[PDB]
RNA sequence: ACUAUUCCAAAAGUUCUUAACAUGGACUAGCAAUUUCGGUUGGGGUGACCUCGGAGUACAAAAAACCCUCCGAGUGAUUUUAAUCUAGACAAACCAGUCAAAAUAAUCACUUAUUGAUCCAAAAUUUUGAUCAACGGAACAAGUUACCCUAGGGAUAACAGCGCAAUCCUGUUCUAGAGUUCCUAUCGACAAUAGGGUUUACGACCUCGAUGUUGGAUCAGGACACCCAAAUGGUGCAGCCGCUAUUAAAGGUUCGUUUGUUCAACGAUUAAAGUCCUACGUGAUCUGAG
RNA sequence: UUUACCAAAAACAUCACCUCUAGCAUUACUAGUAUUAGAGGCAAUGCCUGCCCAGUGACAAGUUUAACGGCCGCGGUACUGACCGUGCAAAGGUAGCAUAAUCACUUGUUCUCCAAAUAAGGACUUGUAUGAAUGGCCACACGAGGGUUUUACUGUCUCUU
RNA sequence: GACGAGCUACCCAUGAGCAGUUUAAAAGAACCAACUCAUCUAUGUGGCAAAAUAGUGAGAAGACUUGUAGGUAGAGGUGAAAAGCCUAACGAGCCUGGUGAUAGCUGGUUGUCCGAGAAAGAAUUUUAGUUCAACCUUAAAAAUACCCCAAAAACCCUAAAUUCCAAUGUAUUUUUAAGAGAUAGUCUAAAAAGGUACAGCUUUUUAGAAACGGAUACAACCUUGACUAGAGAGUAAAUCUUAAUACU
């Protein structure tokens, strides 16, 4: 099996997560996250 | 070096037997 | 002639992990007082737990060493049983780190008199 | 590069061609260039290992070695997505590592180890790139050399010496046993304690601006742990042979066939045809078969 | 024919036998022209030259070993194994010769040779690491090559003068 | 980049030798001189000679020897391949340049007299070397430095002992600015490993040492620490001793 890094990107500006994943995909990554611009809680798409 | 315990009676050193000497029966 | 021997490894440095402060020691708020690798001293009043089970002081002291009466969290499983099985007169005891507080806490300033 | 090859352009002409020269860019080979051939190591080679963490060694602050003794890691499993900014600290050659109050608004798997620096690349708005595992990482290099060369080293091997005595070698102490009966005439398991310093090793202490190394030839000096000769004890000694033990080093200790051979076999004898040491005596005396 | 100055040999060459590559003119080859000329192999003569195009070559997918190179198991059965089974290969080492100028065992076994031989020669012979143009096997004639015996001769030597 | 084929390798020109004896014979045939080679032994070894002499040997009408004169030149030549030979050193000539090549490797480094003085923690194509830390030297600024009684540092068993601190005895220590060497150790006592409860053995940790006096001799053991004069004194470690019998 294998590690999938994957970047997030918020719903709004140019906030962008960087985070791993996993080959087997357990759970799906959708992220409650903080965006810094807004100073706020987000939520975060999976992208590459 | 010689081991703490060896077989071969293991040679003292000098003040050591002094020492002995001094504190015989 | 064949000369493997078959250990590897056993080469680590060492984590330097024991008490930084000592008994009477004067110390400044966030000092390491000790460091270890499993609990050995717990913190008392006023030392704070790291993460890594570090011991730091909280306030600006004196570091005291103590022997007290160890009540284990009741969310911690583990030592709640251990607690349970001990015979009914024994209770159990630990080594604990303090600061104690040397400046007052504040002062009352005249700022002016109108 | 060159020598050849094959192709595309160029050049000339045709409406697709190449006579010999001949340039640009490729290709496919020959001949050929430039540069290297990691390290630890009880000498080097072969074998094994090279970073990271738990125990021991290292017993109670820290630290702490080995080709020391033992177990692990080059990630999984989840959910709750585990944020900014700044006092004080541990640790530490450096680089990297660690905790963390105030102020704003991750857990389980022994848990500790799950990891790679610059530069250079790709990416978008911000970041990802290694058995670089020789794991502080050279952007990319292997074999051989008895045809060898230089600089060094006794910091390190082979010869010899020295140390030690595992192995080897001489004694005694103990009697189970053999000896038909009988331990010790002749021996003697399991074991004890002293010695000797020739063997095969082990150390690497003198010598690498040289201590020339096997066996013979010649000439031998010494030990005695006697093979002969000389005195004797015991016998499972009637005598003849014997088999053991004690004391004795002035003198002896052969000639041949085969092997470079010491050893060994074999022929023939001798009172016997000793075991050793002396730089495995002795090459500024000799011989080199090895 | 060679290591002028430590090696003249079993090394090299060579008659002979085979492979390749070439269809042509002014300075080589060559004033030549495929019975010729260049790259090579192996070494006369005699008897021979086994099977193998999967690899790497080289040639112009296919073809080639007188190219580089290779040429086997495991067990069952009449002490042995002609036979038998199954496996893998591109083929499964043949004709010879053999303890050898052939890893080791190893001073193989035995006969002849001597009073005695780890030497020499003859045989047996799985050599598990011989073997046929990187040639295999016999044979004249020839070696300042290596080994062994005999005759004869002698200061090599008994053992010196 | 020059210079070298008067040696030797091979060629191209042009010359020259080979008697006798045997055989129908000039036949890479015999025998044996001249001539050519170099087998084997002994002399010689700063020789007569930077390869010889004496004996003894091979060949001696041929792939034979030999004279004069050309030719091929070092990334090359030539080679009946010995990696041979190419001017008394050829796994690649000699010379002059580059050139004071470059050596973590040897070897050397010159007057006198005084102060203070070092032993190996890291990384490293690193372990024959460097560069950091620690110790240290030369200046400066300061404040405490060693010693250190309770008190205190873990959970099963666990010794010698550490760590940490007032008082106290002393004068030392920390910072700042400059610097190097050093980083290839030996043995003795103690705790352990490995080996043979072996090493003048190897691997760490804690101490000591490196006298001109003792252990005769002596690096590490023991006594002592230090200057310059005295034809004074007191002492220190130390000189080497110890023994063993009957049964009626
Ligand atoms: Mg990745
Ligand atoms: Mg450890
Ligand atoms: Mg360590
Ligand atoms: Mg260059
Ligand atoms: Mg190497
Ligand atoms: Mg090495
Ligand atoms: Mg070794
Ligand atoms: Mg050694
Ligand atoms: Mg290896
Ligand atoms: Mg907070
Ligand atoms: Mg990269
Ligand atoms: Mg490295
Ligand atoms: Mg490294
Ligand atoms: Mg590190
Ligand atoms: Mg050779
Ligand atoms: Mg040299
Ligand atoms: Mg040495
Ligand atoms: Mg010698
Ligand atoms: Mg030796
Ligand atoms: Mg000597
Ligand atoms: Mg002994
Ligand atoms: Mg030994
Ligand atoms: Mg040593
Ligand atoms: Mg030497
Ligand atoms: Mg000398
Ligand atoms: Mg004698
Ligand atoms: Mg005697
Ligand atoms: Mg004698
Ligand atoms: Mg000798
Ligand atoms: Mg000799
Ligand atoms: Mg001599
Ligand atoms: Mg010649
Ligand atoms: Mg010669
Ligand atoms: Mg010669
Ligand atoms: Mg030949
Ligand atoms: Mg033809
Ligand atoms: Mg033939
Ligand atoms: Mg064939
Ligand atoms: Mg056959
Ligand atoms: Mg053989
Ligand atoms: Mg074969
Ligand atoms: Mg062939
Ligand atoms: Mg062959
Ligand atoms: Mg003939
Ligand atoms: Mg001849
Ligand atoms: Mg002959
Ligand atoms: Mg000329
Ligand atoms: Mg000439
Ligand atoms: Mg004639
Ligand atoms: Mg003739
Ligand atoms: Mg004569
Ligand atoms: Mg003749
Ligand atoms: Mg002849
Ligand atoms: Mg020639
Ligand atoms: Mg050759
Ligand atoms: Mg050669
Ligand atoms: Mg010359
Ligand atoms: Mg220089
Ligand atoms: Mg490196
Ligand atoms: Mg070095
Ligand atoms: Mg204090
Ligand atoms: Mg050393
Ligand atoms: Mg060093
Ligand atoms: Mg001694
Ligand atoms: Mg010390
Ligand atoms: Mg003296
Ligand atoms: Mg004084």
């Amino acid at each position: 099996s294998k590690t999938i890094l994957v970047k997030m990107m918020s719903q709004a500006g140019t906030g962008f997560s960087f985070n791993t994943k996993r080959s087997r995909l357990r759970e799906k990554l959708t992220l409650l996250h903080y965006d810094p611009v807004v100073k706020k809680k987000v939520l975060f798409v999976e992208q590459k | 070096g010689s081991k703490a315990v060896t077989r071969h009676r293991r040679v003292m050193h000098f003040e050591r037997q002094k020492l002995m000497a001094v504190t015989e029966y | 002639t064949g000369g493997s021997s078959k250990n590897l490894g056993g080469k680590s440095p060492g984590k330097r992990f024991g008490i930084k402060k000592m008994e009477g020691h004067y110390v400044h708020a966030g000092n390491i007082l000790a460091t270890q690798r499993h609990f050995r001293w717990h913190p008392g009043a006023h030392v704070g737990l790291g993460k890594n089970k570090c011991l730091y002081a909280l306030e600006e002291g004196v570091v005291r060493y103590t022997k007290e009466v160890y009540v284990p969290n009741p969310s911690n499983s583990e030592a709640v049983d251990l607690v349970t099985r001990l015979p009914q007169g024994a209770v159990l005891y630990k080594t604990f780190v303090h600061v104690v507080p040397a400046k007052p806490e504040g002062t009352f300033k005249l700022v002016a008199m109108l």
